[PDB]
C-alpha cells in the first residue's frame, strides 16, 4: 500500500494496462534515486506472507565463536588458515566481526576494520597481522555484488507487485504465484529484522564502492552478505523462472545449513553436486514414451555438418541403463545430515516417466537451485594449495630407453617398450611436417605470430628488468610516458633492439599472479609470461595447430550433444582433473621436446627463425661416438625452452589481502595463460584417447564384447575434446543402445590408463552429455541458471569499482542472459524494465551547483529492450528478438507507425506538411518533447570514456612508437608493401572515406592500449558529465541518416510459415507452450544446426582472417569502397595497407570488384550485425527463402532495383528479417511494399551518407 | 572357470595385467568341454545329497 | 644433498637445482659397507627404487660443483696471500637500527684486494629488506652470539653486485625478541 501511494501509475505502466510514457518514467527515476534502507525495509514488513514460505531457521547461525583458532602463522611468516575438515577447508570463517571494528564518523551505526590494528599490523605483530587478513578477506568476500543490494529487492517489489498478468496468444492468467508466496523473501526480511533488533538503523551492512560499512550488532557473522545474495538470487529467480515452491524451500534450507556449518563457502564447494545428482543424473529411469530429435550425422567427419530428420517416438528398450546412483547420493546426504533433502529430491524424481516439457522444465527447476555466490580465498591459500599437486606416474620411461645428450635433449629409443613412443611418433610427424610447409616462413605469418602474444592483458616483467640488470644489459627505461611499466607492450619494446644471445638467460625469470573467481569451483589463478618465454615456445604451438587442424582434429557447441544426448546415442563424458599440473617434464615435456627437436631437424637445416640464429651443441647420440653438430634455429629454441621446462616456475606471490605475504616457490605446473597451452591441452588428450584405443585396449582384455567395442571407436569418428576436457559418443547399433555392462568395462579401464603416466580421469556415465559446461538430456537444451547469477560480478582486486555509466552497462549483459535462458517473459521482463528505471538517475556532487542525470526510457529501448504498449497500442506486443540498435528501432516503429502516427492527433499535434512517413502529423513537438530524439542519440554517445594523455614529450613518444615498429615488423618487405599501400591509397581512393585501416595503427593503437588502464579520476568524468548535458540540452530536428533512410519502405506480412520442428518435441528447458513467443518462434524457424564457428570464419574475406586490427574493418572497408565507386588500385592498396605480395591484394581486388557477397556480409556497408539472440535460432533459411522481394500483387515500380548496386536486396533482406522477428507470434512471410523513392532514391542516400562515415 | 583361473594364473605368473598367452576366450568354439566336478557321482547321479 | 631429483620437484624446493653424477659404480658401493640399515640387498633395492623414482633427466658430472667450491679460493690464495686481514676481508647481512635487549648477522663473507672493496662499498646495498627474528638459544660458539632467522622478502641478492672479481662464500648460517624489519649493509675496515 505504502510502495503503491508512489508508484501508483508506474507499476500499472508497465505491466501493460497503460503505456509506458516519459512522463512517469521519470516521475518513477525520482522516487528511484529517492530512497533509504529504512524505507525499503516498510516494504518487506508491510507484505504478508501467506505461511507457505514459512519454515523453521535454526539459531546457530547467529551465535558464532571467535576467530583467533582458526589462523597461525607458518615458518616463513606466511599467513596460512588451520584446516579442521579436510585440506580442502581453505575458505572464509564464518565469525565474529563486531569486535575487530570502529565506527564510522558520522554513521554511528556502521563501522569499519580499525586502524590501530592495520598500523599494528604494519609493524608486523601476530595477532594483529591475523586479524587484519580476517577483515579484509571479510570485506572481499562482501563485496562480490553488482550494485547494493536492496535496490535489485526494490526493483522486484516494483515489478511484482502487479499481480498476475494477462498472456495476449494464451488467452488466460498466468499462475505464477504471488509476490506473499515466495520463501527466500521471508527469510531475507527475518534475518534483517532479528540481525537489526533494538537498532533504529535496519540494514545489515552498506556497500560503498571501495569496501563495505559493517553493523554493530553483537550476533553479526561474516556468512551474511553471501547469504543475502543467495537469497535476493532465489527470491529473484522464483519470480521469473517459474519455480514451484518445494525446490525453492529446498535451496533456501541448504543456504541456512551452509550458513550454520564451520564455513560457508567450503560448505558450498562440497554440496555443489547435490541438485545434479538427483535429478539429472538419475532421470526418468524407467519410461514409456515421448519424443527425441533424430540427428544424422554428415559424413565428412571433420566438418561437423547435421541433419533434423524430424521426431521419433520412445519405448521401454530406451530406459536409463547407465548404472546406479544411490549409495553415493544418500551418503553424500548422509555425511552433511541432508538426509531429508536427498530422499525429497529422488522421490519426486522417481514419479516422472514420460519425456515431454513438465520433465525438462523439472530438471531445469532442480539445476538453478543451487548456490549462486563466488567462492572467495586468499591468494597466499590459492597458491600454497593448489600450486603443491603433482602427479604420480606409477609406470615411468624405463632409463634404458632414452639415449644420450644432445644438448640438454635425450631421444627415446626406437627400441621401446614404454607408451610414449606414440607420442614420440605422432609430435615427430607433426613436427616434420609443420617444418615442411612453405606457410610457416611467411613473414606475414612470422609477424602475426608475434602480433598475437603481446596483448594488452600482458605483465610480470616485473623482475625480469631486474634480471635483465643482473646480467648486465642496457635497457631504455622511457622515463616521460604515461604508460605503466607492467605492459607486454612496453617490455616488447624495451626488447626491440637486443640480439637473442643477451637474452637468452631472459628465460628463467618468475611470474606474478593474476586472479579470477569462478562460480561453485575453486578460483582460477590465470598467470601472464614474459615476451623472450612466449617467443621461445613457438614450434611448442604451431606443432600442436598442426595437431589439432591436420592430424588428428578433434575440434577448434549446441548441435554436439543434441546428437550426442539422442536417446539410441550413449556418450561417456570425459573430465581430465588437475590436467596442468599433470603434465611435468618426467613423462609428456620430456618426450615432447625431444619429438619436436628431432623432427624440425630435416626441412629447416641451417636457416633461422624469428631473432634467434643457429649454435651447435655437441651429442653423444650413438654410444660410440662423440661430436659437435650444427644446429637450426627452432632447434635451438627448443634447446633453451627445455631448461626452462626441466627447472620449474617459480611464482611471485603479492596479496592486498594480507599484509607481510610475500614469497616465490618453484613448482612444476603448466602455466595458464602461456600461448601454447588450450591448443595443447588438446593434442595431449586426442593423441592419448587414440593410442589408447589402438594399442593399450586391446593389450589388457579378454572379453570379445569390449574388444569389439574398442576396435569400433575412433578419434577421428567418435572423440570430441576441448581443452582438457570432452566426451565420446557411442553410436547406437541395428539392435538398439550398446550393453551398458561392457561400457562400463571400458570405463573402468580408461582410468587404470590413466593412473599409469600421471592423469586422473573424473568420468562420468549416466546418460547425459555435458560439453563445455552445458547439460543435455535425450537431445534437449538445458541452462544453467546457477552458473549466471544476476546478483553477483566477480571481483578480484581490491581496488575501487567502476564509475556510473558501467554499472548500468552491465545490465544489458544480465537481460541477454535472461534471453538466452529460459525465462516467463511476463515478468522477466517487466523486471528488466523497473531494474533498468532503477538505475538511470545519479547524483553527481559537482561543487556548489547541483546536477542531475538520467537516460530516457528510448535509449533502453534502443539497447535491446522492447516495449510493452506504445501510443495506445496492444499490450505485450513486441518480441526481444528484435535487433538492437537502428535496425530495432527501424522494425518496431514501422509496426506501430499508422496507429502511432494517428495517436499523434490524440493530444493534436497537426501540420500541414505532408511527410510519407508520418503525413497529417508533425514529429518534432513530439517527439523532442518526449525526448526521443535526445534518448537515441544519448543512447549512442559512448559509455565509460577515459583519456589521460599525460603530455608525452615529442622525442621518447617517437622511440617508443618506432621500437614497437621495430619489434613487431622486422622484415622490412612489410614496410616497403605497406608504403606502397599508403602511397597508392593516398593516390587513388583516399578522400571518399579519409580513414585507412593500416598496419602502422598498431604502434599508435598499441601504445594507447597502454592507457586503457590508467583510470584518471576526476577530469574527463566531468568531460563525461558535461557532454551528457549539452546532448540533453539540444533539440534535434530528425533521426540519423541511415534511420530516416529505411523510414521510406514498407513490407506486408501474411501467410504464416510452415513448421520447422515438431510441437510435440522437448527441444529446450524453459520454452515450451507456457513460455509463448520464445517457444512459438522456435517452433517457426528451427533452431540453428549448424557450428556457426565456421559460417561466421566463411564470411571474412582475409586469407586466414589473421591481422592484429579488425578484420570486420578491412572488409567493410573493401565492401564500402566496392559499393561507391572507386578504381581498383584504391582496394589493392587498401589490401597492401594490411599488407600483402602486391600480386594477392591485386588479384583479390579484382575479385571483389565483381562477385556476389553472400548477404550476412553486406551488413559491414550499413554497419548492421546480427544480434547474439538470434544465434539459437536459425537465420539463414530465414534469408534464403523467408524475406524476398518483388511482392505476390506484382511490381509496383517502387520494387525495382537496377542490375547495379543490387547490394539493397540484401540489405534489404536483414530490413524484412527484422521485421518478422520483432513481431510476436510466428515467423511470417512478408514481401516487399512501396518504398517511396524508388531503388534510384534509395540507392543515392545510401552513397550520401556512404559519403561520410 | 578352470580354464579362466589358469587364464589368471598365467597372467600373474608373466606379471601382465593380461596373459599373452590365453586359454579362454578363444577362437575354437568348444562349448562341450567337461572337466569332472562334485556335482556327478559314479554311479550318474546327481550329489543335491 | 639428497637423492631422486624429484623428491627437490614434488616437495616444492627454493634455490638451485644441480642433478649430479658421481665418477664411480655406484651400485656395488651400496654392497660393501656395514652396518648400515637392514641388509645391503634391500639398500641396493631401495637404491633402484629411488633412481626408477626419479626423471629422465641428463643429470652432470660431480665436477663442476666442486670445482666452483674450491677453485677460486687459490687464485685468491695467489693473489692476495701477503695483505693484510683488515683491508682486504669484507662483510655483509642484515642490520637493525635500534638497541634493547648494534644488531648484525653475517650473511656473506667476502676476500678481495683492496681496490676491489673500496669499489664495493660505493654500490647501493641499500635495496634489499627483509624480515629478521631473533630468538634467545645461544650456543657452544665462543663469542656472544645467538641463533636467529631471517626471511628474504623483495628480490633476492644478484652475484654481479657482488663482483666478478671477488671471492664470497656460499653457504653460511645466520646467527647474531621478536621481529626486526632490518635492512643489510656493508662493512669492512
Amino acid at each position: 500500500s505504502m510502495i503503491l501511494t508512489q508508484f501508483g501509475p508506474f507499476i500499472e505502466s508497465i505491466s501493460g494496462i497503460t503505456d509506458q510514457s516519459n512522463d512517469v518514467f521519470e516521475n518513477a527515476a525520482k522516487a528511484f534515486s529517492m530512497f533509504t534502507r529504512s524505507d525499503v525495509y516498510k516494504a518487506l514488513d508491510e507484505i504478508p506472507f501467506s505461511e507457505d514460505a514459512m519454515l523453521p531457521i535454526p539459531p546457530t547461525i547467529y551465535t558464532k565463536p571467535s576467530h583467533d583458532s582458526y589462523y597461525y602463522i607458518d615458518a616463513l611468516n606466511r599467513v596460512r588458515r588451520k584446516t579442521y575438515q579436510g585440506p580442502d577447508d581453505v575458505y572464509v570463517p564464518n565469525c565474529s566481526i563486531v569486535e575487530l571494528l570502529e565506527p564510522h564518523e558520522t554513521l554511528t551505526s556502521y563501522g569499519r576494520l580499525s586502524e590501530a590494528i592495520e598500523n599494528r599490523a604494519k609493524d608486523g605483530d601476530s595477532q594483529a597481522r591475523i586479524a587484519t587478513t580476517y577483515g579484509r578477506i571479510a570485506e572481499s568476500q562482501a563485496r562480490q555484488i553488482k550494485a547494493p543490494l536492496e535496490k535489485f529487492v526494490l526493483a522486484l517489489l516494483v515489478a511484482e507487485a502487479g499481480g498476475s498478468l494477462y498472456d495476449p496468444v494464451l488467452q488466460k492468467y498466468d499462475e505464477i504465484p504471488g509476490l506473499s508466496h515466495n520463501c527466500p523473501l521471508w527469510c531475507f526480511r527475518e534475518i534483517c529484522r532479528h540481525i537489526s533488533g533494538p537498532l533504529p538503523d535496519r540494514a545489515p551492512y552498506l556497500y560503498l564502492s571501495a569496501g563495505v560499512f559493517w553493523l554493530m550488532s553483537p550476533r553479526m557473522t561474516s556468512a551474511i552478505p553471501p547469504l543475502l545474495s543467495d537469497l535476493v538470487n532465489l527470491a529473484i529467480l522464483q519470480q521469473t523462472a517459474g519455480l514451484d515452491p518445494s525446490l525453492v524451500r529446498l535451496g533456501v534450507q541448504i543456504c541456512l545449513h551452509a550458513a550454520a556449518s564451520s564455513s560457508y563457502a567450503w560448505f558450498i564447494l562440497k554440496t555443489k553436486s547435490i541438485f545434479p545428482q538427483n535429478t539429472l543424473h538419475s532421470m526418468y529411469e524407467s519410461l514409456e514414451g515421448g519424443y527425441c530429435p533424430n540427428l544424422e550425422w554428415l559424413e565428412p567427419r571433420s566438418d561437423y555438418k547435421f541433419m533434423y530428420m524430424g521426431a521419433m517416438p520412445l519405448s521401454t528398450k530406451y530406459a536409463r541403463s547407465a548404472p546406479s546412483n544411490d549409495k553415493k547420493a544418500r551418503e553424500l546426504g548422509e555425511k552433511y545430515g541432508l538426509s531429508s533433502v536427498v530422499s525429497e529430491l529422488r522421490r519426486r524424481t522417481k514419479t516422472y516417466s514420460k519425456h515431454d516439457f513438465t520433465s525438462v522444465r523439472y530438471i531445469r527447476d532442480a539445476m538453478a537451485c543451487t548456490s549462486g555466490i563466488f567462492l572467495v580465498r586468499t591468494p597466499t591459500e590459492t597458491v600454497l594449495q593448489e600450486y603443491t599437486q603433482s602427479p604420480e606416474i606409477k609406470v615411468p620411461i624405463p632409463q634404458k630407453d632414452w639415449t644420450g645428450p644432445i644438448g640438454e635433449i635425450r631421444i627415446l629409443k626406437d627400441t621401446t617398450s614404454s607408451i610414449a613412443r606414440y607420442l614420440y611418433r605422432t609430435w615427430y610427424l607433426a613436427a616434420a611436417r609443420m617444418a615442411a610447409q612453405p606457410r610457416t616462413w611467411d613473414p606475414l605469418f612470422q609477424a602475426i605470430m608475434r602480433s598475437q602474444y603481446v596483448t594488452a592483458r600482458g605483465g610480470s616483467g616485473a623482475t625480469l628488468r631486474e634480471s635483465l640488470y643482473a646480467i648486465n644489459v642496457s635497457l631504455p627505461d622511457f622515463k616521460g610516458l604515461p604508460v605503466k611499466a607492467a605492459t607486454k607492450i612496453f617490455q616488447a619494446a624495451q626488447l626491440a633492439n637486443l640480439p637473442f644471445s643477451h637474452t637468452s638467460v631472459a628465460i628463467l625469470a618468475d611470474t606474478s599472479m593474476g586472479l579470477r573467481n569462478q562460480v561453485q569451483r575453486r578460483p582460477r589463478s590465470i598467470m601472464p609470461l614474459n615476451v623472450p618465454q612466449q617467443q621461445v615456445s613457438a614450434p611448442h604451438t604451431l606443432t600442436a595447430d598442426y595437431i589439432n587442424y591436420h592430424m588428428n582434429l578433434s575440434t577448434t557447441v549446441i548441435p554436439l550433444g543434441v546428437y550426442a544426448s539422442s536417446p539410441p546415442n550413449q556418450s561417456i563424458n570425459i573430465d581430465i582433473s588437475a590436467c596442468d599440473a599433470s603434465i611435468t617434464w618426467d613423462f609428456f615435456l620430456s618426450v615432447i621436446m625431444a619429438a619436436i627437436h628431432e623432427g624440425v631437424a630435416s626441412s629447416s637445416i641451417g636457416k633461422p627463425f624469428m631473432g634467434v640464429p643457429a649454435s651447435i651443441v655437441n651429442d653423444e647420440s650413438v654410444v660410440g661416438v662423440r661430436a659437435a653438430r650444427p644446429i637450426s634455429g627452432m632447434q635451438n629454441m627448443i634447446q633453451h625452452l627445455s631448461k626452462l621446462y626441466k627447472r620449474g616456475f617459480s611464482y611471485r606471490v603479492n596479496d592486498s589481502f594480507s599484509p607481510g605475504n610475500d614469497f616465490t616457490h618453484m613448482t612444476t605446473t603448466f602455466p595458464s595463460g602461456s600461448t601454447a597451452t588450450s591448443t595443447e591441452h588438446t593434442a595431449n588428450n586426442s593423441t592419448m584417447m587414440e593410442t589408447f584405443l589402438t594399442v593399450w585396449g586391446p593389450e589388457h582384455t579378454d572379453d570379445p564384447d569390449v574388444l569389439r567395442l574398442m576396435k569400433s571407436l575412433t578419434i577421428q569418428r567418435n572423440y570430441v575434446c576441448q581443452g582438457d576436457d570432452g566426451l565420446m559418443i557411442i553410436d547406437g547399433n541395428t539392435a538398439g543402445k550398446v550393453n551398458s555392462e561392457t561400457i562400463q568395462k571400458m570405463l573402468e579401464l580408461i582410468s587404470k590408463y590413466g593412473e599409469e603416466f600421471g592423469w586422473k580421469y573424473d568420468i562420468a556415465y549416466d546418460g547425459t552429455a555435458e560439453y563445455l559446461k552445458l547439460y543435455f538430456i535425450f537431445g534437449c537444451r538445458i541452462p544453467n541458471l546457477s552458473r549466471h547469477p544476476i546478483v553477483g560480478k566477480e571481483r578480484a582486486n581490491s581496488s575501487a569499482e567502476e564509475p556510473w555509466p558501467a554499472i548500468l552497462d552491465q545490465i544489458m549483459g544480465i537481460f541477454f542472459n535472461g534471453v538466452h535462458d529460459g525465462l516467463q517473459w511476463q515478468r522477466w521482463i517487466r523486471y528488466s524494465w523497473a531494474l533498468c528505471c532503477a538505475f538511470s538517475r545519479q547524483r553527481t556532487m559537482t561543487g556548489e551547483s547541483v546536477g542531475y542525470l538520467q537516460y530516457p526510457m528510448w535509449s533502453f529501448v534502443y539497447w535491446g529492450l522492447p516495449l510493452v504498449k506504445v501510443f495506445g497500442s496492444d499490450p505485450w506486443i513486441f518480441s526481444w528478438y528484435m535487433p538492437t540498435g537502428d535496425l530495432g528501432m527501424y522494425s518496431w516503429i514501422s509496426l506501430i507507425r499508422p496507429l502511432m502516427t494517428r495517436w499523434m492527433v490524440a493530444n493534436g499535434y497537426v501540420t500541414d506538411k505532408c511527410s510519407p512517413v508520418f503525413g497529417n502529423a508533425d514529429y518534432r513537438k513530439c517527439f523532442n518533447e518526449l525526448k526521443l530524439y535526445q534518448g537515441y542519440y544519448m543512447a549512442q554517445l559512448p559509455r565509460n570514456p577515459k583519456k589521460s594523455g599525460r603530455a608525452a614529450p615529442r622525442e621518447v613518444r617517437e622511440q617508443f612508437t618506432q621500437a614497437l615498429s621495430d619489434y613487431l615488423m622486422q622484415n622490412p618487405e612489410l614496410k616497403s608493401r605497406v608504403l606502397r599501400g599508403r602511397s597508392e591509397w593516398e593516390k587513388y581512393g583516399a578522400g571518399i572515406i579519409h580513414n585507412p585501416p593500416s598496419l602502422f595503427d598498431v604502434p599508435h593503437k598499441w601504445y594507447q592500449g597502454a592507457q586503457e588502464a590508467a583510470t584518471a579520476t576526476r577530469e574527463e568524468l566531468a568531460e563525461m558529465d558535461e557532454t551528457l548535458m549539452r546532448a540533453r540540452k539540444h533539440s534535434y530536428s530528425s533521426f540519423s541518416k541511415l534511420l530516416e533512410a529505411y523510414l521510406l519502405v514498407k513490407w506486408r506480412m501474411c501467410e504464416a510459415r510452415e513448421p520447422s520442428v515438431d510441437l510435440r518435441l522437448p527441444l529446450c528447458a524453459g520454452i515450451d507452450p507456457l513460455n509463448s513467443d520464445p517457444f512459438l518462434k522456435m517452433v517457426s524457424v528451427g533452431p540453428m544446426l549448424q557450428s556457426t564457428r565456421k559460417y561466421f570464419a566463411q564470411t571474412l574475406f582475409m586469407a586466414k582472417t589473421v591481422s592484429g586490427l579488425d578484420v570486420n574493418a578491412i572488409d567493410s572497408a573493401l565492401l564500402r569502397l566496392r559499393t561507391l565507386g572507386a578504381d581498383k588500385k584504391a582496394l589493392t592498396a587498401q589490401l597492401l595497407m594490411v599488407g600483402l605480395q602486391e600480386s594477392e591484394a591485386d588479384a583479390l581486388a579484382g575479385k571483389i570488384m565483381l562477385q556476389d557477397v553472400n548477404t550476412v556480409q553486406l551488413a559491414r556497408v550499413v554497419n548492421l550485425a546480427v544480434p547474439d539472440t538470434w544465434m539459437s535460432l536459425d537465420f539463414d533459411t530465414m534469408f534464403k527463402h523467408h524475406v524476398k522481394l518483388l511482392p505476390k500483387d506484382g511490381r509496383h515500380l517502387n520494387t525495382d532495383i537496377p542490375p547495379r548496386m543490387g547490394w539493397l536486396r540484401a540489405i534489404l533482406r536483414f530490413l524484412g528479417a527484422g521485421m518478422a522477428m520483432t513481431a510476436t507470434g510466428v515467423a511470417v512471410d512478408i514481401y516487399l511494399e512501396d518504398i517511396h523513392g524508388g531503388g534510384r532514391s534509395l540507392g543515392q542516400r545510401f552513397m550520401t551518407w556512404m559519403r561520410q562515415e | 572357470d578352470e580354464a579362466d583361473d589358469a587364464t589368471k594364473k598365467q597372467a600373474k605368473d608373466t606379471e601382465k595385467a593380461k596373459a599373452q598367452v590365453t586359454y579362454s576366450d578363444t577362437g575354437i568354439n568348444n562349448a562341450n568341454e567337461l572337466s569332472r566336478s562334485g556335482n556327478v557321482d559314479n554311479e550318474g547321479g546327481s550329489n543335491q545329497k | 644433498f639428497a637423492h631422486a631429483d624429484s623428491e627437490l620437484l614434488n616437495a616444492n624446493y627454493f634455490g638451485h637445482l644441480l642433478r649430479l653424477k658421481i665418477p664411480y659404480i655406484t651400485e656395488v658401493n651400496l654392497m660393501i659397507r656395514k652396518n648400515r640399515e637392514g641388509g645391503e640387498l634391500f639398500q641396493l633395492v631401495l637404491s633402484y627404487l629411488y633412481k626408477m623414482y626419479a626423471t629422465s633427466a641428463q643429470p652432470k658430472w660431480f665436477g663442476s660443483l666442486l670445482r666452483l667450491l674450491i677453485c677460486p679460493w687459490l687464485h685468491m690464495e695467489k693473489l692476495i696471500g701477503e695483505a693484510d686481514p683488515a683491508s682486504t676481508s669484507a662483510e655483509i647481512g642484515w642490520h637493525v637500527p635500534r638497541e634493547q635487549l648494534d644488531g648484525f648477522i653475517p650473511y656473506v663473507s667476502i676476500r678481495a684486494p683492496r681496490l676491489v672493496i673500496e669499489e664495493l662499498m660505493e654500490k647501493n646495498w641499500g635495496q634489499y629488506h627483509a624480515q629478521v627474528i631473533v630468538t634467545d638459544q645461544l650456543v657452544v660458539g665462543e663469542p656472544r652470539r645467538v641463533s636467529a632467522k631471517a626471511v628474504i622478502k623483495g628480490n633476492h641478492l644478484p652475484v654481479k653486485l657482488i663482483s666478478r672479481f671477488a671471492c664470497f662464500t656460499l653457504t653460511s648460517k645466520y646467527e647474531m625478541g621478536a621481529a626486526y624489519n632490518a635492512r643489510l649493509a656493508f662493512r669492512s675496515d
